[PDB]
């Protein structure tokens, strides 16, 4: 199920998923899956007025069943959606590296 | 929450 992807971690807050991203090991693109405190996806990025800091991106659901960020590209799964940002950033501050631990 |  979606709780069998590594990416994915439940419900929790915005505050805990940036205390979980933001370590000095993570790369720039470490994400996670959440759900909405429909899902939220949160990914750290870098720029010098600022530092690492985390962006925070809304899973939108249609009534027909798909998700998608942007309505520009729609997916039937959460396990696509992933897919295919951390092969393309496509708007995103930074295509999507590394699951975080 | 940031708009792409």
């Amino acid at each position: 199920s979606i709780q069998a992807e590594e990416w994915y971690f439940g419900k929790i807050t915005r505050r805990e998923s940036e205390r979980l991203l933001l370590n000095a090991e993570n790369p720039r693109g470490t994400f996670l899956v959440r759900e909405s405190e429909a899902y939220c996806l949160s990914v750290s990025d870098f720029d010098n007025a600022k530092g690492l800091n985390v962006k925070h991106y809304k899973i939108r659901k249609l009534d027909s069943g798909g998700f998608y960020i942007t309505s520009r590209t729609q997916f039937n799964s959460l396990q696509q959606l992933v897919a295919y940002y951390s092969k393309h950033a496509d708007g995103l501050c930074h295509r999507l590296t590394t699951v975080c631990p | 929450y940031e708009e792409i």
